[PDB]
RNA sequence: GAAGGCGGCUCUCUGGUCUGUAACUGACGCUGAGGCUCGAAAGCGUGGGGAGCAAACAGGAUUAGAUACCCUGGUAGUCCACGCCGUAAACGAUGAGUGCUAAGUGUUGGAGGGUUUCCGCCCUUCAGUGCUGCAGCAAACGCAUUAAGCACUCCGCCUGGGGAGUACGACCGCAAGGUUGAAACUCAAAGGAAUUGACGGGGGCCCGCACAAGCGGUGGAGCAUGUGGUUUAAUUCGAAGCAACG
């Protein structure tokens, strides 16, 4: 279905791993990253989100599990 | 001996379930299993065997003294539901449930399949 | 059969006691269509029961059937390389059939000189929970409880 | 990414590709034997390391046997650095390059335009990546702007099956063995695709004293009868799973 990206709608870019406020909504319980087909992001932005989230995880901003 | 509450550790597998009741900081308070009850062969892999295990462990634990438990599930098998129902029946109020099924994160090489 | 259940012909009551268990027991103990001999055997046996006990023979027989009728059968199931049993909640008719069968068989197995005496002694023993039929009941129930693990199957 | 192959994260160095741009060179290109380079996994050499897994191997089981499948252990090896090996169902089982040839649909990276408060939607276009499908092609299966169509350039390769990827020779390699590569003799077939059947310790649906539920029997005794062997002068001939044997 035609769905909208948060990022595109918000006109946000240069996704920093610090942005927990934006990254935490693309995460399901126990830290798993929501699929693109669930959320509705583009491939480029989705990959940037993956990298930012993994950075946040290693930097303690977000958990790997739980 | 007499305490308030602990945890329910239920290590269910394809061959056996092992129920273990422990204090929240870890030091155990009771345990039991199908072989302990007296099951053999494939009977160890049964919800009824898990039920009897939970019964015996809860009896001993209540004999020590407690009221409620948290539930820490782990492993395959179908004894989970029957054992939890039997915890409720024998008296322990099921405070909460969580599975801690270990996700290897691609960590180790598992063995071959049961053919070739 | 493949085409579903079959409804059975009704039971004819007993002329004197007006019961169905009695007539069906006649049919059980009968051999080669001899309702006359079977009925005479049964009525003389219940005459013995009236003789040695003031309770009604029908009530004593009801008590025996309550004490012999099982509740749980074992049913066989072949899971590949191992065939094993499964407990089974028994239908109320199957209960009575097995009861009459056990009673009559162990009665005629008893070592007395007439089927009258054999059956009467067996029924009284069953009503007092002492007979081979009750042993059979206990055996089936113990096996059901020993294989109780297969409640799911 | 040329392939093999490459998935945590950050940094250092580095390669190729795509889009527009139309400034510049001005046919400088393509293919490319022979050579050079890279090249899954196994494997070899030297030295580290070794959690788990695991050839070999041990024991238990199974089995008529089980030098196997199953189980419990477990060595090399799997891993790191260098140097060798250079093989694969190394497969899109389809060489590379260029052009032309209905359309549909998704999708990745862009660009342009017409809208849209932006987002977004729409139209066009390039480079890839999938599915459906017209023409045509195809022995058929199937392919079809990512061709197996129409065409052209070059390279590699085939001329029945086996013997045989063997032998001889040469080259390569520490070795294992690799690359090149026949003949004698032998068959009148080997093979591909598809069709009908049959079969399946393949699936689905259904049925039958088929199982289940039950009742009563045979097999044990004696006799009757028939049959097989055997004896016999002959023990007349026929009948041989179900479907021969009162
Ligand atoms: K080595
Ligand atoms: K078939
Ligand atoms: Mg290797
Ligand atoms: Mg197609
Ligand atoms: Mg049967
Ligand atoms: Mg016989
Ligand atoms: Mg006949």
């Amino acid at each position: 279905r035609r769905k909208v990206d948060y990022i595109a709608a918000n006109h946000i870019e240069y996704i920093d791993y610090k942005d927990t406020e934006l990254l935490k909504r693309f995460i399901s319980e126990r830290g798993k990253i929501l699929p693109r087909r669930v959320t509705g992001t583009g491939a480029k932005n989705q990959r940037k989100l993956t990298i930012a989230i993994k950075r946040a995880r290693i930097m303690g901003l977000l958990p790997f599990v739980s | 001996k007499n305490i308030e509450s602990g945890v329910a550790h239920i290590h269910s597998t394809f061959n056996n379930t092992i129920v273990m009741i422990t204090d929240t900081h870890g030091n155990a308070l009771a345990w039991s299993s199908a072989g302990s009850l007296g099951f053999k062969g494939s009977k160890k892999s049964t919800p009824f065997a898990a039920q009897m295990a939970a019964e015996a462990a809860t009896k001993v634990a209540m004999e020590h003294g407690l009221k409620t438990v948290d539930v820490t599930v782990k492993g395959p098998g179908s004894g989970r539901e029957a054992a939890i129902r039997s915890l409720q029946a024998t008296g322990l109020e099921v405070t909460a449930i969580r599975d801690v099924t270990p996700v290897p994160h691609n960590g180790c090489r598992p063995p071959k399949r049961r053919r070739v | 059969p493949r085409k579903g259940p079959v409804a059975k012909r009704d039971v004819l009551p007993d002329p004197i006691y007006n019961s169905k268990l009695v007539t069906r027991l006649i049919n059980r103990v009968m051999v080669d269509g001899k309702r006359g001999i079977a009925a005479n055997i049964i009525y003389n046996s219940f005459d013995i029961i009236k003789e040695s006990t003031g309770n009604d023979p029908l009530e004593v027989f009801e008590q025996a059937m309550k004490n012999v009728m099982p509740v749980l059968e074992v049913k066989a199931r072949r899971v590949g390389g191992s065939n094993y049993q499964v407990p089974v909640e028994v239908r109320p008719e199957r209960r009575t059939t097995l009861g009459l069968r056990w009673v009559v068989n162990y009665a005629r197995l008893r070592g007395e000189h007439t089927m009258e005496e054999r059956l009467a002694k067996e029924i009284m023993d069953a009503a007092n929970n002492t007979g081979a039929s009750v042993k059979k009941r206990e055996d089936t129930h113990k096996m059901a409880d020993a294989n109780r693990a297969f409640a799911h199957y």
